[PDB]
């Protein structure tokens, strides 16, 4: 399924997803995608700051919802 | 309008902070702070974050604690100052648990304030937020206010003002935010800042069932003017210190995974809004985060609120 | 004589001044306006610093002068 990850700014990609997909394996597909290391990687859902070892479904994450990623600076 | 200006004596003290503290790496990091709520007891973290965002590179230079660094810390006196005056003007301020209001401070109040301020976040040894790690970081800062207060403020605050501002640094559990005003506008300080750092949920809609957004919230104490006032001035320092300035887009709010109920109760408060992002800037970024003259050149360059005023 | 002073935020006041003032009077009036301690000000004009023991009328400064106002920095 796809999902809507934007930064704060509104920069916005799609990932291919599973719902029992680990926040870590999503974190280590938008490294894939857009060179971000894991841990410049500050995601939340719905109010919520997601935690590595949780899954997409654990966060009722569904088909083209939306996450934001806080990253500070591109490049740094 | 006038200046939002800080006291000399202020800006020494958060030279201090800042070579002891605010400059220094974040420690508890590593193999060792790895989390898992599966298997929670494996390392001696208790939750996640002890490895996000330790620290940024600009031209070769490590940038370390930048969520909580310099620039934050700085922009939250700016917030209290700004406060202070809308407060006065408010025909109704906020009553503390105590019986006092914003309204009731002195300007020499706003100075110890200041100093407490500067020592909130000092105290953090990484980004790990939830309840162990917070509260322990909140009494590592208010031990060292303390310890820095004894050797150098005995002047300005008594044994029982370095306990009543450590406690409000403290943060604990058991305490409410509004039990002094002198607490109150520290923790609202706190609050604005976390634009920076949270999504449009948080930050208009409330992170969860029956807490207020933190815009709403500057709306219900100062009104809507003043409200998006302090909003916009916060954006201002945002993009003065080369912080990713976020977009605001009511538009989306249904969309976020979050109850219709909340959605509605946010456009009634706020309104239909829309305002572009910007994206960060590496200079600005290490120009407000290497020094207290950087820092704070950048944050007065700032144009105030036009009702923005001060007894001198 | 009327002078004015571009202040941190950018914006332009007026002070009313005579040559003979020195630069610490001229802080001292942009204090009483602005509410900028002296410590923390730094005035040039024409590109040239301003030291406090010194006069307008020691700069050539007249009427309607522009100043600029910076931050006196500490090195830290």
């Amino acid at each position: 399924m796809q999902i809507f990850v934007k930064t704060l700014t509104g920069k916005t990609i799609t990932l291919e997803v599973e719902p029992s997909d680990t926040i870590e394996n999503v974190k280590a597909k938008i490294q894939d995608k857009e060179g971000i290391p894991p841990d410049q990687q500050r995601l939340i859902f719905a109010g919520k700051q997601l935690e590595d070892g949780r899954t997409l479904s654990d966060y009722n994450i569904q088909k083209e919802s939306t996450l934001h990623l806080v990253l500070r600076l591109r490049g740094g | 309008s006038m200046p939002i200006i800080l006291d000399s004596d202020v800006l020494e003290v958060a030279e201090y902070v800042y070579k002891t503290r605010l400059s220094q790496p974040y420690t508890e990091v590593g193999s060792e702070w790895e989390y898992n709520y599966k298997n929670p007891t494996a390392t001696f973290a208790k939750g996640d974050g002890h490895n996000l965002q330790r620290y940024i590179t600009i031209d070769g230079k490590q940038l370390h604690r930048p969520i909580h660094g310099l620039a934050h810390t700085m922009r939250t006196l700016m917030y209290s100052q700004l406060m202070y005056c809308s407060s006065k003007k408010q025909p109704s301020p906020h009553v503390c648990q105590d019986g006092r209001t914003i309204a009731d401070l002195s300007e020499l109040d706003l100075k110890k304030i200041n100093i407490a301020q500067l020592f909130f976040v000092a105290g953090r040894e990484s980004e790990a937020s939830y309840g162990d790690a917070y509260h322990r970081y909140h009494l590592y800062g208010a031990k060292q206010f303390e310890e820095y207060a004894r050797k150098h403020l005995t002047h300005l605050f008594s044994e029982e003002e370095i306990r009543l501002y450590s406690r409000c640094i403290e943060d604990r559990v058991g305490d409410s935010f509004d039990g002094t005003p002198e607490g109150y506008i520290i923790h609202l300080s706190h609050m604005i800042d976390l634009m920076r750092c949270k999504s449009p949920v948080e930050v208009f809609l409330g992170h969860s069932k029956g807490v207020s957004g933190i815009v709403p919230t500057l709306i219900h104490l100062f009104g809507k003017q003043d409200g998006l006032d302090i909003m916009h001035y916060a954006r201002g320092l945002f993009a003065a210190t080369g912080e990713a300035v976020p977009y605001i887009d009511s538009s989306e709010w249904p969309h976020l995974g979050v109850d219709l109920s909340r959605v509605q109760r946010a456009l009634s408060i706020v309104g239909d809004i829309n305002v572009p992002g910007q994206e960060a800037d590496s200079k600005k970024t290490a120009q407000a985060g290497f020094s207290v003259d950087g820092c704070y050149s950048a944050l007065t360059s700032v144009p105030t609120p036009s009702w923005y005023e001060k007894e001198l």
